[PDB]
Parts: C-alpha cells; structure tokens; sequence
C-alpha cells in the first residue's frame, strides 16, 4: 500500500 | 541507537522457541507499565517525489524527506523541529521560520491535512518528541525506526503491528481485531506465545538485522 489503513 | 540491544532481546526470545511450549501462557507476559509513549499511528509513502509522511499517536506529525532530513510538527500545531542529515537539530515555528524551509513546511502541511482527514489512527483506543531516523518497506511490511530507539513494524496483509521498545525490553503487538497488548520480552521467553506472534518476532529479528546492515 501507498498509505496506512483506511 | 539501541538496535544491538533489541537484536539481542529478540534473539533470546526467538531461540527459546516461544510457541513450542507444553502450555503457552502468553497473557502472563503482559506488562501494562511498559506501554509505549509514542508509536506511528498513520503514514503516507510519497517517497517517489518527497518522502515518508507520518503521524505519531499524540497527533504530532513528521516527514523524513528523500534528502534524509526530517521536519516535525508538534501537536500544538505551530512548534517545529528540523533535523538535518547530520542530525543537527533546529527549532522554530510555522509562523517564524527561515525562508529556506518554506517548501518543506508547506509539504508537511499537506501531509498533516491529509492524514488528519484520512486514514484510521492506529492504537486509537490506547493512552500512551522522537523523529523518524530510518524507514524502509519490504513486500510484506513497513519498518519504522524512531530516534528514541523504538522500531515499529506494520504488516500489510493482516494489519497486525509490532512496536519494539529496547529501553523497556518490551514489545507491543496489535492484532487483527485491534487488541493492543504490551509484553516484556523476557516474560514472553519464559511463558511463550502463539504461533502468529512467534512468527512476527522472527520476522522482526530479520528487520532489525537490516536496520543494522544499513
Ligand atoms: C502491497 C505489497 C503486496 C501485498 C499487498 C498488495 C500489493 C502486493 C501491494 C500490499
């Protein structure tokens, strides 16, 4: 992923 | 930066084969007094152009730029700390800063605004300034090494996380259901743990080796 969890 | 101590701590626990016990008593290894003060609650990998942005559990935010410099914004929303590649620390504010830092400050603001409005906050239901010294990502996790010696490993597929704190010789594990538990590594060695956590700790040792080899 490119960012932490949504 | 305490990495050698952490490696020894992990080696000891892993060598004791914690998941291979007549009776695993993981709960007996918990130690509420070792709960970490800081951990990374959110992050954004924009390293293709600027760097790694992140938020700490106290709502402060920071960025480890591609040029190896760091900019941290305290949770008061104005106090700032700049750390050069050499580690030289400087202090200022969003309202009073040198023009040379305008770009990096604007970039941090963008990161802050985004993380503040998006993404879940890790460890939100837990009540606990360092900067990000080093970070890297593997195919299965992101590894974050803080200046206070802590090492955090977030696993991508199942969302589990480890927060290793060498001063306390402790490790916090956040499982899939977001249960937040802090353990003393010496007690995990004595009482054991489940196969899942044992596997994460073996992986952690390998990640620490990487931080040492870097
Ligand atoms: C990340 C790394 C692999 C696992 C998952 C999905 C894809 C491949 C991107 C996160």
């Amino acid at each position: 992923p490119l960012h932490s969890t949504m | 930066c305490h990495l050698s101590d952490m490696l020894q701590q992990l080696h000891s626990v892993n060598a004791s084969k914690p998941s291979e016990r007549g009776l695993v008593r993981q709960e007996e290894a918990e130690d509420p007094a070792c709960i970490p003060i800081f951990w990374v609650s959110k992050w954004v990998d924009y390293s293709d152009k600027y760097g790694l942005g992140y938020q700490l559990c106290d709502n402060s935010v920071g960025v480890l730029f591609n040029d190896s410099t760091r900019l941290i914004l305290y949770n008061d929303g104005d106090s700032l700390q700049y750390i050069e590649r050499d580690g030289t620390e400087s202090y200022l504010t969003v309202s009073s800063h040198p023009n040379s830092l305008m770009k990096k400050i604007t970039l941090l603001k963008y990161f802050r605004n985004y993380m503040s409005e998006h993404l879940l906050k890790a460890g939100a239901n837990i009540t606990p300034l360092p900067y990000l010294r080093t970070w890297f990502r593997t195919r299965s996790a992101i590894i974050l090494h803080l200046s206070n010696g802590s090492v955090q490993i977030n696993f991508f597929q199942d969302h589990t996380k480890l927060i290793l704190c060498p001063l306390m010789a402790a490790v916090t594990y956040i499982d899939e259901k977001r249960d937040f538990r802090t353990y003393r590594l010496s007690l995990l060695e004595e009482y054991g743990c489940c196969k899942e956590l044992a596997s994460r700790l073996r992986y952690a040792r390998t990640m620490v080796d990487k931080l040492l080899s870097s």
